[PDB]
This record gives C-alpha cells, structure tokens and sequence, in this order.
C-alpha cells in the first residue's frame, strides 16, 4: 500500500526504471554504437586500478 | 577483494546517516555473505561478519513485525515485504541502485565532472555488486551480463575523468 509512498512517491518502484529508460537515450546521444570496444577499456581499467588505489585505502 | 567488504560496510552506514536504513541492511547482509566466501579471513574480519549478524537481526527485528506489527500491523507489515521478501526488495534495489547509476551517465551527458563524482561513481560500483550477490539466483546469467556492462562504463569512464580527458 504506502509502501511505495513510505519509500518514495505514488510512483511505482517499475515507473523509476522507467527513468532508466532515459538512460540509454542518454548514452544513445552521445553515440548510439558507443560500445566498450570503440573505447580503450584494456588501457583505461590497468589505469584505473591503479587510480582506485589513490581513492581507496590500503591496508 | 576483502577490502571491497569494509567499503560495503562503512557505505551500508552512509545509508543509516541519511535514514536509508533499508538499503544499508541489504548492503549488511552482502558484505556478511562476502566474508563467508572469501577463502581468507582474519580473526579481525571473521569477528566482523559475526557483529554484521548481530545488526541484520536487529534491524530485521525492528521491522520484523512480531511487537511493532501490534504498534502498526498495516504500513510496517507492507515495509516488511521490503526485507522479508527478497525478490520485491530486489526491484527496489535495483531501482535505486538504478536511479543512482542513471544520474551519472545523465551528469555524463553535460552535468560538471569533478573529484567528487569520482568518488560518487565508486559507491555506485559497490551497489551494482551487492544487488548480484544478494540474488544471484533471481538474475539470469544473461540478465547479469546487462548490469555488469553499466559497471564497466563506469570503470572506463571513471578512468576518463581522472585522466582529465572528459570535462
């Protein structure tokens, strides 16, 4: 019942993914075959481990 | 790998400070199962899955209806469904754990790029692993997949923005 009002509004927990939908029209602008591959994955995720560490904290 | 359970753990309880005690639970019970599969453990981090327990029942006892149902049996019973049954919890989840991954591929979109979003993205890799692990029996493997993919555009683009190359 107000479970969803509790939570959030009227909406429906389904109508938020509904806002998910503008994600990918998001993502579709800036370029609807923008795919992991078109993008240096390999080179960036060796970086960003690195980086995590910098955000993180090591033990 | 073990220190991804204390971020879980320390984030669980960003939740409790903004009043999401709700979404810090199911955080508690992934870093709990973590620690359980996790081939090493500690004294210090097998005494920290115990304290974790500790805190499920609480909560869950808070909610749990068995006294507070007398107080309220209607509008607690109904948030009940939300840690008692997994698979509505699972939506919800989903759903802000969505909602948050969503405002940062918009932000991506022209919102500014600073350190703060850098940190911002992190958390948002933390939910996306607990809501698998917390049901990887209601998530196909294909299904998985989708939900991994959104995790990997955030460790690329994460790695852009540290690099300077989006702003």
């Amino acid at each position: 019942i107000n479970i969803d009002k509790l939570q959030d509004m009227q909406d429906e927990m389904l109508d938020l993914i509904e806002q998910g939908d503008e994600l990918q029209e998001v993502l579709a602008m800036n370029n609807n075959s923008g795919e992991l591959d078109d993008i240096s994955d390999a080179e960036l995720d060796a970086e960003l481990d690195a980086l995590a560490q910098e955000d993180f904290t090591l033990p | 790998m073990a220190s991804n359970a204390a971020r879980v753990v320390a984030t669980a309880k960003d939740f409790d400070k903004v009043g999401l005690g709700i979404i810090g639970y199911y955080l508690q019970l992934y870093a709990v199962e973590l620690i359980l599969s996790e081939e090493d453990r500690s004294q210090e981090m097998t005494a920290l899955a115990t304290e974790l327990l500790d805190t499920i029942e609480a909560f869950k006892k808070e909610i749990g209806g068995e006294s507070e149902a007398e107080d309220s049996d209607k509008s607690l019973h109904v948030m009940n469904t939300l840690i008692h049954d997994q698979e509505k919890a699972k939506i919800y989840m989903l759903n802000f754990t969505m909602s948050l991954y969503n405002e940062k591929l918009k932000q991506l979109k022209d919102g500014p790029w600073d350190v703060m979003l850098k940190r911002s993205l992190w958390c948002c890799i933390d939910l996306f692993s607990c809501i698998l692990h917390l049901w990887k029996e209601n998530i196909s493997e294909t299904s998985t997949n989708s939900l991994q993919k959104r995790i990997k555009y955030c460790k690329i683009y994460l790695s852009k923005l540290a690099k300077g190359e989006i702003g």
